[PDB]
């Protein structure tokens, strides 16, 4: 048997527990388990103008349950629903009150519209079926899922990638644009950050609802703690090499003679427009306080305006380091400065606006009814929900069958969200999923967001990109991956307060710039000393302690800080933890694994593997093989072939090629004909090329054994003589064989459908 | 559905990274056979190997030959798999050449080939570029309502 | 799907080559290659179909809703 | 699509009556097919 | 040399906090500002082990030794103790040294 | 390659313990990179020269190289002899991380096989950082062409 | 000067000495001195 | 003018149509029936619920 | 050298990224002479010349001292005529405040000139002025031609003061401009430059064409 | 080897700290400040804690130090807000022990302006004095403007600025201490007589 040299059976256990395609299934299950029940509590009170007694109140909402009978008693079967030109759906069920009688309140439990559910999820038929329900349901038990049939065809929500949200990204230009930009979100405000520099020292806060400019020396002195000495001491450093450059724009608080009483609010907001109504709501403090709090930061800061002060104070500490230190820039291509949204977040942002556009029209109907001296509305409140129930269903189908999501609270138009599901091959159906689309789609920029970065070892595939105009923008994602979801950042911060930090209530000194100060994804907690012991304690707590389970900590020595990332969207990859002498194979762990027990989601409990891809590994050192260990390491790599994706995973010996041919072949590997599914002869497709006599790959890559590509191949095997024959062999010019092609070599089946629905007219 | 016989003009690409469109179809026996007499199916360009810089296909023919010889479906994943040192030992232990080469006999004249020719199986996938789906024509036909052009 | 009656490159028949291979793999077990050596395979392009070719027609005939 | 087209988007470029309908126009009597090599023809 | 920095900085901090704890605090008006984290399961019983390994915690509950907090500027003193009827304050005075309890696992 | 890595090890450790000087260019860490690139291109030139000197008769890469077909003698050296010093933006690969490039390389990486020097041929099998570096060079060349 | 003025904690500015001796003071702060030569680096 | 009244009638007929679970062609059939009836000046000044319900009932 | 170079020549852009002024000298690197040309026409880093900027407050409307470094400029001797520093300061505005009354006293104590704001403007504006050379010139690198002659390149835009400077001969100045060359040497020299620089930026990558096409490209825009 | 006892015995809870952001630690590396003699006045349930400190006589009788012209400045002030923390404690060192008084209450302060803080509003009110723009609308001023509760149109202030609004409603004058030694020292030890581990 194996002693320590296997290092391979962690990937089939990972594929058995979690699976390859889980960027849609897990996110949609978390959506319908938590967020669909959570966001309705933010909109439950529907009080009207006329007759101030009427209300509804949402207490429960669930999808496709019907908690007296079974789930739907049909829950219309998926392959049948694809041929019927119906959308695959399961309805909503809610529980609400009324004000029916003079002393009677009903609790009628109604439904509101339909809703599509992607395949292989929790609320579906095809969950946990194995060749019996699969045979009665007449569909192939190998499809990746993550899609749902809407109006006959099926659509796939692509995994959208954007930049980070609560970070401070550095930009640069030709010695004028040293803008230290950002974004922010309190779930309803982004609008800008625009921290641009015009004159040296003058890095005025810009905004679109402001006339000209606001200096830093009045922001940090008005909505920050005021000393006119800490602005030289707390925010820039102690040695004179930075303060001699920061000497400009420190006398501007003395030039205009502001000197905060209330005029340091009056000067920073006498130029803001449109004060929300005709009341003239400033009252010399109000619009200034609310413009400090809600339109420029993510913290409500009800009493202490010092945390935002330290956030801007550490934001302006980098632009001085972007000036004295000769132009080091955290560019917006690194994966740690990159978070991607999934299908659940996009469908949640659709649903939270379409529920508002439902509720406003239902309240309009309530106000339309309550306007006559008739008896009060008993049963028309019980009724008249299945009259705007075709506003959630029709909109929820239209926005996923077209791909243009008009929202009336974020003011964006997102085009090209989904795509019709190409079934050229099983590799096509696997590789169109697990795709990272982008925002930089059509822009001719060289060596920007087109060249791949070295932070892609195991994160994304380094050879999967279609050639053409979209080269470096729609790259796919690797095998051993996981995407973090966010539970809550508050018990994490309180546990950091337990583990020996101080707060930002007592920390103003010249000793702010000692050893690394701890953060929580864009919020400073304390400038603590002894950084290696804190990282060691949290290193032990992430394996042994109670609740961390998705946290990346990393010490950055150049900007002298340590961060804690806990937001959802970053990628992961498993890796084996080592402690100074050895790995964690130890002849008994993998033996218990392949004996038939102790599978994945237990090696994290014991401490074997731990999936992570943030710049935690930048504060680490990962080995390659077993015979490479040095007694100063942190971790090692499980398999080296996890860097190539699934579409790059059928190439026989890929490392014996140059990279453009691997890129070309992985681009055109999701294009060949094949043996798409088991219901190949029982389905009706608009464009379906089929292989007549498919054969196995003669040589098997150790990734296509796992994705069942050996079961469902996409080609044909043939012996071939490499020679220059008959002059028809010039430049990729093959020459075939009659009476060898006549025996069924490469025979094709092209299937096109032609549906003409006969309709009866309105005449 | 129509059962398209793969005609001349159709794309045939290897899985390893070289594309290809067929040039002519050979009847049965104008392609060079061997001592066992196995006529190969396709013939690739030797010029497609250097400037495209592919040497793993040249290992793929040997690995496919030993996989179809010894029975076992062989490896060839990234950075590991079945090596070549034992592979040449298997090829020379059965009785074949240690490099995949073979002496072949020419079709149009019957004598031997002056240089050796190596041949073995490659997984060949066919693409969605049938010549019936890409042929185009034009006559004095339909014109637009806006410029009276096709 | 179904194994072809004759192989592509050569012309030797491949009938009584598949069921006599799975019958020999289930009962009277051999490793992988002595099976073909005792069944009568000599040329190694006649051996790239019985060794190859996952059976798809046994998975296609599963889908019959009480036919 | 919410720009309307007047007598400037029909003359603007790459789809108008200057750069794809007048200078480069879709001609008649053509055909488009992939190419296979053949040495045995002369170079004419 | 982060383990070495841990070693010499903890040795210097332990010797400094042992020297400072046993001088000028018998009876002047001299204080000390602790921190102790939440979720405590006290007798105190704060033991001291020799050879520089100051095992400074309680030995009734789990031992999670650690100290050495930041020395900071801008003197922060309790300095008073009041109530609300018409109340007055107290002399407390002269906070000098900062010390927290960093728990180990 | 061993004496080249030894010479580069002294050439970097005489800056680790001492200092380096240069007249025409900048102060530091650019003429260092230029000298490493030159002393590793000399390796490729010499090993390709002894490869084409050693190479067989009727050798079909040498047949195409002596005739002007697909691939020059540089391509034959990349086949057999060695592959080295991929070209991105006129220099070696930059920092993909803070202070280094990959997790398999130590911090303050300023040595060969730390900042983008492949050492294996296409026959011998490439290292996974070397495969990543060749992927860097291939995608950069392809998007530059586009 | 980049002053350090105790008892008021504000930056000092050397304006005109109000029709007479060239003095230095702060804005509404009692900490001041006459000139003795500036401490410029 | 009259087109705004027919737009309000089309919205009310859309409401009763999607509430009573009828297909989309019979909505346009009831719309052209209501247009012909309003061209014949059949009713005026109702609460229009009974009118739209009667037109959708006969369609 | 690439396609932005042939893109930027053919449209005759008013600004240009890093041009060179290949000036030819008379003497070689013997001990001082070519280093004088290397030091004169480029830039004066006055942050190294001053060593600090100091004033003292004793009298009303005090003055700001500037210290010269004679031992530092006894390596690159160009303008040891320290009244020339004073007349370069009386080059009038240069920072929107005139420094005219800068009357120097012995041992190099220049007496330059609310009050503190115009003082700190001169504090953070004085290490930006130049005492010799064009302000449109960054630096210069001297090269070695194979015969033995030294040919220094100049990153700049002038081509009038580097031609006016004694020590270099005004025979050949191989530059990258196509519009400033027109402005300082007329029509035919600019068209010879546009048929020469296209040929120079294209033959460096092989791909050599018949230069009569280059002449026909140069004639149809000049 | 050496055991120290510590016991929680805090039941007073009003001992807020004050981070004096004017005084460096041991100015000139010699302890010569002793600056804590001052007075104060507080504000309940709004967390202001202003403190005024007396003057030394360096050079004033200067005109620019009270206003642009005059208020007659006689005292410096300082004020700062701050939310209370959770976990910190004090200590007593009674000859061999540690007592661990709870602190639990933090509010940092900054130097607050002493007579400019009414001067700018006073000058704008004096400029707004005797102006003819308040015409006869001041006679018919009615307080009949009672509004309904915020039905789904736009809302009130509602707690977002309540800590910003409550800064002028009430203020308490809390006197100096100047003699307090017995109360928070001996009663703490008397509490240990009834604690008994
Ligand atoms: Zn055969
Ligand atoms: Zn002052």
């Amino acid at each position: 048997i194996n002693t320590a040299q296997d290092k391979w059976h962690l990937l089939p256990a990972f594929l058995k527990v979690k699976g390859l395609v889980k960027q849609h299934l897990d996110s949609f299950n978390y959506f319908v388990d938590t967020d669909l029940k959570k966001i309705i509590k933010a909109n439950q009170l529907i009080l009207s103008d006329v007759d101030p007694e009427f209300y509804l109140k949402y207490v429960d909402i669930r999808v496709g349950k019907k908690s007296s009978s079974s789930t739907k008693d049909y829950l219309t079967p998926p392959h049948e629903c694809r041929l019927r030109d119906m959308t695959y759906s399961a309805p909503i069920y809610v529980d609400i009150e009324y004000t029916r009688g003079r002393n009677i309140i009903m609790h009628k439990d109604v439904e509101i519209g339909r809703m599509p559910i992607m395949l292989r999820s929790n609320k579906c038929i095809l969950y946990d079926a194995d060749e019996s329900k699969m045979a009665k349901l007449n569909e192939c038990p190998l499809d990746p899922g993550g899609y749902f049939i809407v109006n006959g065809t099926e659509k796939v929500i692509l995994v959208q990638e954007q930049l980070s949200k609560n970070r401070i990204i550095v930009e640069a230009d030709e010695k004028k644009g040293i803008v230290q930009a950002s974004v922010t979100s309190s779930t309803h405000e982004r609008k800008s950050k625009t921290y641009v520099i015009t004159k040296n020292g003058k890095i005025y806060l810009k905004h679109n609802s402001i006339a000209e400019e606001i200096p830093i020396a009045i922001v940090l002195k008005a909505c920050g703690i005021l000393s006119d000495l800490e602005i030289m001491q707390l925010v820039c450093g102690n040695d004179s090499s930075y303060q001699d450059i920061f000497a400009v724009n420190l006398e501007e608080s003395s030039k205009l003679d502001i000197y905060t009483q209330q005029q340091a609010l009056e000067y920073i907001g006498a130029k803001v427009k449109t004060m929300r109504r005709q009341k003239l709501t400033i009252l010399q403090e109000g619009i200034e306080a609310i413009a400090t709090t809600v339109i420029a930061h993510l913290t409500v800061e009800a009493l202490d305006f010092r945390e935002k002060a330290l956030y801007i104070a550490m934001m302006t500490r980098r632009v001085v380091m972007a000036m004295y230190n000769p132009k080091m820039i955290d560019d917006r291509d690194y994966v740690g400065n990159k978070r991607l949204e999934l299908a659940g977040q996009l469908i949640s942002l659709l649903f939270e606006d379409l529920f508002k556009k439902f509720n406003n029209d239902f309240k309009l109907s309530i106000d339309k009814v309550l306007k006559k001296p008739n008896r009060a509305m008993e049963y028309d409140a019980l009724l008249s929900i299945n009259v705007h129930s075709n506003n959630i269903t029709s909109g929820l189908n239209r926005a996923i069958s077209t791909g243009n999501w008009s929202l009336k609270r974020f003011k964006m138009e997102r085009a090209g969200v989904t795509h019709v599901l190409s079934r050229l091959s099983y590799i096509s159906a696997l590789g169109m999923m697990t795709r990272i689309s982008s925002q930089f789609e059509k822009s001719r920029k060289v060596s920007g967001p087109r060249a791949l970065q070295p932070s892609q070892f195991g994160m994304l595939c380094t050879a999967d990109t279609p050639e053409g105009e979209a080269c470096g923008l729609v790259k796919n994602l690797a095998l051993m991956t996981h995407i973090t979801t966010d539970d809550e950042e508050e018990p994490i911060k309180k546990l950091c307060y337990v583990l020996g930090v101080e707060d930002i209530t007592l920390i103003d000194s010249a000793s702010l710039h000692l050893n690394y100060g701890v953060y929580l994804n864009g919020t400073l907690i304390g400038s603590i000393r002894f950084p290696t012991k804190f990282v060691t304690q949290f290193r032990h707590l992430r394996r042994t302690g109670k609740v961390s389970e998705f946290i990346s900590i990393y010490s950055n020595s150049h900007q002298m800080a340590v961060h804690i990332a806990t937001d959802g969207g970053r990628i992961c990859r498993p890796l084996i933890i080592v402690s100074d002498g050895q790995s964690r194979v130890k002849d008994i762990h993998l033996r218990k694994l392949l004996d038939g027990e102790l599978d994945f989601d237990d090696f994290l409990k014991l401490g074997l593997v731990e999936y992570l891809d943030v710049n935690e590994e930048n504060d680490s050192y990962i080995a390659l093989y077993e015979k490479d260990i040095v007694p100063s390491m942190t971790h090692l790599e499980i398999e080296p072939f996890t860097i190539l994706g699934a579409v790059a995973g059928l190439i026989p010996y890929p490392h014996h090629n140059q990279s453009p041919r691997n890129t070309y072949q992985c681009a055109m590997g999701k294009q060949a004909i094949g043996a798409i599914a088991y219901n190949q002869f029982k389905r009706i497709d608009t464009l379906l090329y089929l292989m007549t006599y498919p054969q196995q790959p003669m040589v098997k890559t150790k990734t296509i054994e796992l994705i069942d590509y050996d079961k469902l191949p996409a080609g044909q095997n043939a012996t071939v003589a490499v020679m220059s024959y008959s002059g028809y062999d010039i430049e990729d010019a093959l020459v075939l064989n009659k009476s060898s092609i006549d025996r069924g070599f490469g025979r094709c089946e092209t299937r096109r459908k032609t549906t003409t629905v006969l309709k009866r007219y309105a005449n | 559905r129509q059962n398209r016989r793969p005609e001349l003009g159709d794309k045939f690409s290897s899985r390893h990274g070289q594309k290809g469109v067929c040039g002519i179809i050979v009847k049965q026996e104008d392609m060079p056979f061997n001592d066992q007499g196995i006529v190969p199916d396709i013939i690739m360009n030797p010029h497609g190997f250097p400037s495209r810089m592919t040497v793993g296909k040249m290992i793929e023919l040997i690995s496919g030959k030993a996989g179809v010889l010894n029975g076992t479906l062989e490896y060839g994943t990234c950075f590991g798999g079945s090596k070549l040192e034992d592979m040449s030992k298997i090829l020379v232990d059965q009785g074949f050449n240690y490099s995949g080469k073979d002496m072949l006999y020419s079709g149009i004249t019957g004598e031997c080939l002056q240089a050796y020719i190596f041949f073995g199986p490659i997984y060949y996938q066919k693409l969605k570029h049938m010549v019936l789906d890409k042929m185009h024509a034009r006559a004095r036909g339909p014109r637009a309502v806006l410029t009276r052009q096709p | 799907m179904i194994v072809p009656v004759r192989c592509f490159s050569c012309g030797k028949v491949v009938g009584d080559k598949w069921e006599s291979y799975l019958n020999l793999l289930q009962e009277d077990e051999l490793d992988e290659g002595t099976a073909l050596s005792r069944l009568g395979l000599k040329r190694y392009c006649c051996r790239r179909m019985i060794l190859t070719h996952v059976d798809l027609i046994e998975k296609f005939l599963r889908y019959n809703p009480l036919e | 699509v919410k720009p309307i087209r007047g007598f400037c988007q029909r003359l603007k470029g790459k789809q108008g009556r200057f750069r794809g309908n007048l200078s480069g126009k879709r001609v008649d009597f053509s055909g488009r097919t992939v190419i296979s090599p053949d040495p045995n023809l002369s170079i004419d | 040399k982060e383990a070495a920095a841990e070693l010499e900085l903890l040795n210097a901090d332990h010797q400094h906090i042992l020297r400072k704890l046993k001088k000028m605090n018998n009876k002047p008006e001299r204080f000390m500002v602790f921190q102790l984290p939440t979720r405590l399961p006290k007798v105190g019983s704060i033991r001291v082990h020799k050879s520089g390994k100051l095992s400074v915690k309680i030995g009734n509950v789990v031992m999670d030794i650690g100290k050495g907090a930041e020395t900071t500027f801008l003197q922060d003193v309790i300095a008073l103790s009041i109530a609300d009827d018409a109340s007055s304050a107290e002399l407390l005075g002269r906070v000098d040294g900062k010390i927290v309890v960093t728990p180990q696992i | 390659v061993e004496i080249a890595y030894h010479k580069c090890d002294e050439l970097i450790t005489l800056f680790n313990k001492g200092e380096l000087e240069t007249q025409p260019g900048c102060n530091e860490e650019q003429t260092l990179e230029a000298k490493i690139g030159g002393l590793l291109s000399k390796v490729r030139e010499e090993v390709g020269d002894v490869c084409i000197n050693e190479l067989d008769n009727w050798n079909a890469p040498l047949i195409m190289a002596t005739c002007g077909s697909k691939g020059s003698t540089l391509n034959v050296s990349q086949m057999v002899a060695v592959v080295g010093q991929q070209i991105i933006s006129g220099n070696r690969v930059p920092d993909g991380f803070q202070d280094r490039s990959l997790p398999h390389f130590p911090k303050n990486s300023k040595t060969p096989q730390s900042k983008g020097f492949v050492r294996n041929s296409f026959f011998s099998g490439l290292s996974p950082p070397e495969f990543l570096f060749h992927a860097i060079s291939g995608r950069e060349g392809l998007v530059d062409t586009a | 000067m980049l002053s350090f003025c105790p008892s008021c904690n504000n930056m000092l500015l050397i304006t005109s000495g109000d029709s007479g001796v060239y003095t230095l003071a702060c804005r509404s702060c009692p900490y001041e001195f006459p000139i003795e030569g500036i401490e410029i680096y | 003018s009259r087109e705004a009244t027919l737009n309000n009638a089309r919205r009310k007929l859309r409401a009763v149509s999607y509430a009573l679970h009828i297909p989309e062609y019979i909505t346009d059939a009831a719309f052209q029936w209501y247009k012909l009836a309003l061209a014949n000046n059949f009713v005026q000044g109702r609460r229009s619920q009974n009118v739209i319900a009667s037109c959708l009932y006969v369609a | 050298l690439g396609v932005p170079r042939i893109k930027e020549i053919i449209n005759a852009s008013k600004v240009i990224s890093t041009p060179i002024i290949n000036a030819v000298l008379v003497n070689d690197n013997d001990e001082r002479a070519a280093r004088v040309v290397k030091g004169r026409v480029e830039k004066t880093l006055l942050s190294d010349v001053a060593f600090y900027v100091q004033d003292v407050y004793k009298d009303n409307l005090s003055f700001i001292q500037v210290r010269i470094d004679l031992g530092t400029i006894d390596k690159l001797q160009l303008e040891l005529t320290i009244e020339d520093i004073a007349v370069a300061i009386t080059r009038a505005s240069k920072l929107k405040i005139q420094a005219s009354d800068v009357n120097i006293i012995g041992k190099d104590r220049i007496a330059i000139n609310d009050v503190f704001y115009r003082m700190q403007q001169l504090r953070r504006a004085l290490p930006d002025v130049v005492v010799k050379g064009l302000p449109d010139i960054s630096r210069a690198v001297i090269n070695i031609r194979d015969d033995g002659k030294r040919e220094l390149l100049v990153e700049g835009y002038g081509l009038r003061d580097v031609m006016c400077t004694d020590g270099v001969i005004g025979s050949r100045t191989t530059t990258n401009h196509v519009l400033e060359v027109f402005s300082v040497l007329g029509i035919e020299a600019a068209r010879y430059s546009i048929i020469r620089e296209i040929n120079y930026t294209m033959s460096n990558h092989g791909m050599s064409v018949d230069p009569r096409h280059i002449q026909l490209l140069g004639d149809v825009m000049t | 080897i050496e055991e120290f006892p510590l016991k929680i015995s805090g039941e007073e809870e009003s001992l807020h700290v004050f981070q004096y952001a004017n005084r460096p630690r041991l100015v000139g590396r010699k302890p010569a400040e002793h600056p804590f003699i001052s007075a104060a006045r507080y504000k309940p349930k709004s967390h202001l804690w202003e403190i005024d400190i007396p003057l030394d006589e360096q050079a004033f009788y200067n005109k620019d130090k009270a206003e642009s012209e005059w208020n007659g400045v006689n005292v410096q002030t300082l004020k700062g807000v701050g939310v209370e923390n959770n976990g910190q404690y004090a200590a007593f060192v009674k000859d061999m022990q540690v007592y661990l008084v709870p602190i639990e209450r933090v509010a940092q302060l900054k130097p607050f302006f002493k007579y400019i803080d009414d001067a700018n509003v006073t000058r704008k009110q004096e400029d707004a004095r005797r102006n003819p723009n308040p015409s006869s609308q001041r006679a018919q001023v009615v307080t009949m403007s009672v509004k309904s509760v915020n039905d789904p149109s736009q809302n009130r202030l509602t707690g977002s600025l309540l800590a910003h609004k409550v800064a002028d409603e009430e203020a308490n004058i809390e006197l100096t201490w100047a003699e307090g030694t017995f109360e928070q020292f001996k009663d703490t030890i008397v509490k240990e007589a009834e604690d008994k581990t």
